[PDB]
């Protein structure tokens, strides 16, 4: 096989992980105790097989406090996971990157790596790692950047992909999240081959506007995210021709290592109360991918230039209808590619429709699409963060919490200058 | 982090401390014999934070009662919850402090301090993951001020990686016209700026003015003043005592509330304001609660918030109410009153909702604010300290206990420096 | 030297020693190194009976120490209403200004002695008297937010 190990760090990473694994099981026909009735496999990339016929996720869940993981330990999927792969400390990083990276984080890092090694040692051909975490939390930001550093040493040739939760004020828990976001991005940039940022604001708005949820909660946000993450990983878990391994994600979506932040767009997002909605054609859902309101990150692709664009269809989609829809997009729309990239779209079709979790907010649909594109408009996301960082950092607000936890003040400037170079990297591509 | 160790020093400290236990015990469903009598699962989930679990299903406060005056032992044991405290946790002296900070800090209190650390050490070593310490005391007397600041300093040296939090009640000639109080308070503030992470300023000036002008009580008693304190203390600790994700522990509260090490004196507020057994507050809505919260008349420190700027704010809504409506009103107050929030700390207001309201109310709001307007409190004490200090009145009472006169000029100088820092950040622009 | 002994009896509130010392020639207007007399010290420590006695035997009700403090400034600062009244009845200068520009009214206003503030106003205290920083007792009231004091000053 070509196995993938998922690592879920901090509350966000863990809660989103719980939602994904729930979906993966429903998609592959695996029960919550790991058993799967006699079916035939490509799901082995994500699940190991025990001798007793049990299918165990190739996953690690780590947090510095036990609350969130304890829910996992006692929940519906309590028997699914390897119990030794749910690791917890006693005391968290208090929304402080320095605590997760330098002080508290160092008390559990060797244990986490020895547990990752136990999973790695059960693999025939380990492709690499999928890492889920928040930018804003102390564990999500600090422990992840510690972990990614250690993984680069121990698994140098392996690929590392991230799913990152970018902060939104409506659901932010800390004033210092801009700081944590920048400090983790600076230290993880060289260790990550491809990073899918999920903007909590984007998902919050899709929930309010498309799903009619007055005040979305993490339960709502995470079920919509898990649906988008499943569409991104489906290629790794099923037979297919586009993005069939982790290396192919970088080839197809990352022309230059530093600008490794693809934008994901997903359609249709229809409310479960609209069961009898008229089914949307390929043309309609492909068009919907170029509307800013369906994006996982708030930004305007019409203000940027495209470097790569992948369309991942699931369901009742005839390839000829895709070609005709792309044809209209190239002629009609003002979608500008950079001059040095073949002005083209890579297309993958998986012919089973998406699955919806019972308890979810989404309607069953006959066809859906996830578009992954590397556009320079995503630099608006960094600019917004960099501005908040700059406002607090000019007056050194909250810096003492960080230097008091084993960090040099100089690290704020090195990280900020790396972010200035990242913003320029996008300027130099897209003008 | 889970456990908090609570300490109460001096007459004021014990009086308000005793009320704290009576109020939170009613909210958690604990009877005066320590048995649980509640009808909700949320009441026990975070009970370990303030109570130790004993032999039977009997909860015991994690409290240490201290005084140089034995008379207060008796007063506390005579209360309803007087028998709930562990007898081994009453550490009392023979002769009082005589309202002399030097007796508390250097002579009588220094003889007893070691005895107190033994009880603190016992409680701290029984904790699964000690979060920190909580002290209630007055700044105007001798035991709470002098001995309390000594205790803080000896605890910080033994437990430097734990949070030290105080509920410090400031003097006012309206309640006690003992003229040495500005000396005791000024000498205490000097200790507090250096050795606590978080201090709640409970100003007797403001407690008296609320009772007198708003609650129309012609002769406020300490019982009337303490009714406001107990309601405030229940409010500010809600997030620590019930399941939640914003400011759920002392450290996360501190990283969100304290942008600069010395500026850690919070101005708490509460709405609706009520007197003992009146039940007048009934028709109170979310917009009214939100507007009352930020009114000068509702502040427990005699400071006008509209004379300064908010660095950070944590608001706590308690009761059954619309999260959407709370999001809307809170945003409205920030837009309407933009000029009273510093622009260089983005998203500096944080909102928590707890489903359980306080005793005798359906709806409640608690405001914890770090405002530069708190300098009006310190300037008031500074002026009274200077009036007295210039004529050297009663300085012999302090120097007779081996206290150097330069400890007075150093305290004065530090307090003046603190006032200047608040003004520095009040005038600071983003630019 | 009976002067130093009279200063200590006056500070300590020893009525008996005060009368005996004066009977043996003790200088009622003796001073310590800062210029404080027995009356300044009896007025500071609240010894009314000693204040009265000194006033019947030649004490200068308006004596000043090295800092320009009069006994009325100290009675007004500390808050001894009765002594304030006795001193005003014996010719104390209600508007005496010390080295910081403070009058007794300023000191009573800062310390929150509202009854003494009323008394001083009733005896002619100048409400426009400014300290060294230009502040009157009324400005202190506004700056501190003391509504009770403000109301009293507005009469
Ligand atoms: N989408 C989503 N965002 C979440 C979730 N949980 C937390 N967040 C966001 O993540 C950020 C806070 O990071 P957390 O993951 O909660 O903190 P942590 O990684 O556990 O770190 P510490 O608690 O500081 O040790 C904020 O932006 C939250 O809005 C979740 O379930 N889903
Ligand atoms: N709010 C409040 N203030 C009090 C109480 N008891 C005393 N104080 C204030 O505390 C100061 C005197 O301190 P106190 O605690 O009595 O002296 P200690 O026992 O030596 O610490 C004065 O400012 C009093 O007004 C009380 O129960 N509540
Ligand atoms: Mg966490």
């Amino acid at each position: 096989m070509r196995e993938c190990i998922s690592i879920h760090v901090g509350q966000a990473g863990v809660q989103i992980g719980n939602a994904c694994w729930e979906l993966y099981c429903l998609e592959h026909g695996i029960q919550p105790d790991g058993q799967m009735p006699s079916d035939k496999d490509s799901f082995n990339t994500f699940f190991s097989e025990t001798g007793a016929g049990k299918h165990v996720p190739r996953a690690v869940f780590v947090d510095l406090e036990p609350t969130v993981i304890d829910e996992v330990r006692t929940g519906t999927y309590r028997q699914l996971f390897h119990p030794e792969q749910l690791i917890t400390g006693k005391e968290d990083a208090a929304n402080n990157y320095a605590r997760g990276h330098y002080t508290i984080g160092k008390e559990i890092i060797d244990l986490v790596l020895d547990r990752i090694r136990k999973l790695a040692d059960q693999c025939t051909g380990l492709q690499g790692f999928l890492v889920f975490h928040s930018f804003g939390g102390g564990t999500g930001s600090g422990f992840t950047s510690l972990l990614m550093e250690r993984l680069s040493v121990d698994y140098g040739k392996k690929s590392k992909l991230e799913f990152s939760i970018y902060p939104a004020p409506q659901v932010s828990t800390a004033v210092v999240e801009p700081y944590n976001s920048i400090l983790t991005t600076h230290t993880t940039l060289e260790h990550s081959d491809c990073a899918f940022m999920v903007d909590n604001e984007a998902i919050y708005d899709i929930c309010r506007r498309n799903l009619d949820i007055e005040r979305p909660t993490y339960t709502n946000l995470n079920r919509l995210i898990s649906q988008i993450v499943s569409s991104i990983t489906a290629s790794l878990r099923f037979d297919g021709a586009l993005n069939v391994d982790l290396t192919e994600f970088q080839t197809n979506l990352v022309p230059y290592p530093r600008i490794h932040f693809p934008l994901a767009t997903y359609a249709p997002v229809i409310s479960a109360e609209k069961a009898y909605h008229e089914q949307l054609s390929v043309a309609e859902i492909t068009n919907a991918c170029f509307e800013p309101a369906n994006q996982m990150v708030k930004c305007d692709p019409r203000h940027g230039k495209y470097m790569a664009c992948c369309l991942l269809y699931r369901g009742d989609v005839v390839p000829k209808d895709v070609n005709a829809a792309i044809a209209t997009i190239k002629t009609k729309r003002s979608i500008q590619f950079v001059d040095w990239c073949p002005t083209g779209f890579k297309v993958g079709i998986n012919y089973q429709p998406p699955t919806v979790v019972p308890g979810g907010d989404l309607a069953k649909v006959q066809r859906a699409v996830c578009m992954l594109s590397n556009t320079t408009a995503i630099a608006e996301a960094w600019a917004r963060l960099d501005h908040k960082f700059d406002l607090m950092y000019a007056k050194r607000a909250f810096v003492h919490w960080y230097v008091g936890e084993g960090m040099e003040e100089g690290e704020f400037s090195e990280a900020r200058e790396d972010m200035a170079a990242l913003e320029k990297d996008y300027e130099e591509v897209g003008v | 982090m889970r456990e908090i160790v609570h300490i109460q020093a001096g007459q004021c400290g014990n009086q308000i401390g005793a009320k704290f236990w009576e109020v939170i015990s009613d909210e958690h469903g604990i009877d005066p014999t320590g048995s649980y009598h509640g009808d909700s699962d949320l009441q026990l989930e975070r009970i370990n934070v303030y109570y130790n679990e004993a032999t039977g299903n009997k909860y015991v406060p994690r409290a240490i009662l201290v005084d140089l005056e034995p008379g207060t032992m008796d007063s506390v044991r005579s209360g309803p919850f007087g028998q709930i405290f562990r007898p081994d946790n009453f550490v009392f002296g023979q002769s009082g402090a005589g309202n002399n900070w030097a007796k508390g800090h250097y002579t009588e209190g220094a003889e007893l301090v070691d005895s107190v650390l033994d009880v603190v050490r016992k409680e701290s070593e029984s904790c699964d993951c000690l979060q920190g310490f909580q002290l209630t005391h007055s700044l105007g007397g001798g035991t709470g001020s002098g001995m309390g600041t000594l205790l803080i300093s000896k605890i910080r040296e033994e437990y430097p990686d734990r949070i030290m939090n105080t509920f410090s009640v400031m003097p006012s000639p309206k309640v006690s016209d003992t003229v040495v109080e500005p000396y005791n308070a000024t000498l205490s503030v000097h200790q507090l700026v250096e050795n606590t992470d978080e201090t709640y300023c409970i100003d007797n000036e403001a407690l008296y003015d609320i009772c007198f002008r708003t609650l129309k009580l012609t002769t406020p008693t300490y019982g009337d003043l303490n009714h406001l304190v107990s309601a405030t203390m229940s409010g500010v600790t809600t997030c620590l005592r019930f399941p939640g994700q914003l400011n759920a522990d002392l450290r996360k509260l501190a990283v969100n509330m304290v942008p600069f090490p010395r500026l850690h004196f919070f101005m708490p507020g509460f709405a609706p304001l009520t007197s003992r057994g009146s039940q007048q507050y009934r028709a109170l809505t979310v917009p009214e609660l939100t507007q009352q919260m930020f009114d000068s008349k509702n502040m427990m420190a005699a400071c006008d918030p509209r004379h300064g700027r908010y660095l950070t704010v944590a608001a706590i809504f308690r009761g059954r109410m619309s999260m959407k409506e709370v999001d809307e009103q809170m945003l409205n107050v920030q837009n309407k009153n933009s000029s009273y929030f510093v622009e260089w700390i983005p998203n500096n207001v944080k909102t928590a909702v707890c489903d359980i309201p306080p005793r005798g109310l359906k709806m409640s709001a608690t405001f914890i604010g770090n405002s530069t307007a708190i300098q009006e409190l310190f300037k008031r004490i500074s002026e009274q300290f200077t009036a007295m200090f210039r004529r050297k009145a009663f300085l012999h009472w302090y120097t007779g206990e081996g206290m150097d006169e330069m400890e007075f000029t150093e305290a004065e100088s530090n307090m003046n420096d603190l006032v200047s820092e608040y003004q520095q950040y009040q005038d600071a622009t983003a630019d | 030297d009976l002067g130093k002994k009279l200063l200590e009896a006056a500070r300590a509130g020893q009525d008996d020693e005060v009368r005996i010392l004066m009977a043996n020639g003790a200088d009622v207007n003796a001073t310590d190194a800062s210029g404080l007399t027995p009356l300044h010290l009896a007025a500071t420590y609240g010894h009314l009976e000693i204040v009265e006695v000194l006033l019947k035997h030649g004490a200068d009700v308006n004596a000043i120490d090295i800092m320009g403090s009069t006994p009325l400034h100290l009675a007004a600062l500390i808050g001894h209403l009765e002594i304030v009244e006795v001193l005003l009845k014996h010719g104390a200068d209600v508007n005496a200004v010390d080295t910081w520009g403070d009058t007794p009214l300023h000191l009573a206003a800062i310390m929150g002695h509202l009854e003494i503030v009323e008394v001083l106003l009733k005896h002619g205290a100048d409400v426009n008297a400014q300290d060294k920083f230009g502040k009157t007792a009324f400005d202190i009231s506004i700056d501190n937010g003391n509504e009770d004091l403000a109301e009293i000053l507005q009469k």
